[PDB]
């Protein structure tokens, strides 16, 4: 499934299990302009933290109760939701994914 | 080697 395609793919699986990850399947500028959109504090408390307006299209990667290493397996969940990111830099872009509402 | 922005690009960006 494409959990268990892309978390190798892009080097999230490679060398252990992680239990849970997100996609956006969005363009990097329009996923970058959200740090000028909503603010809001993270679940840290720290307030560089910015929610879309729209929802976004996205796949979450759950591992599943049998996943182990290394034999790493993912449920594939898609689904559209609001993203919250933190930011930094200059550029002030994306650094962090808060969640998804 | 790898910044952070660049991080979250290849962990979370799929386009």
């Amino acid at each position: 499934n494409y959990c268990n395609q892309m978390m190798k793919s892009r080097n999230l699986t490679k060398d252990r299990c992680k239990p849970v990850n997100t996609f956006v399947h969005e363009s990097l500028a329009d996923v970058q302009a959200v740090c000028s959109q909503k603010n809001v504090a993270c679940k840290n408390g720290q307030t560089n933290c910015y929610q879309s307006y729209s929802t976004m299209s996205i796949t979450d990667c759950r591992e599943t109760g049998s996943s182990k290493y290394p034999n790493c397996a993912y449920k594939t969940t898609q689904a559209n939701k609001h993203i919250i990111v933190a930011c930094e830099g200059n550029p002030y872009v994306p650094v962090h994914f808060d969640a998804s509402v | 080697k790898e910044t952070a922005a660049a991080k979250f690009e290849r962990q979370h960006l799929d386009s």
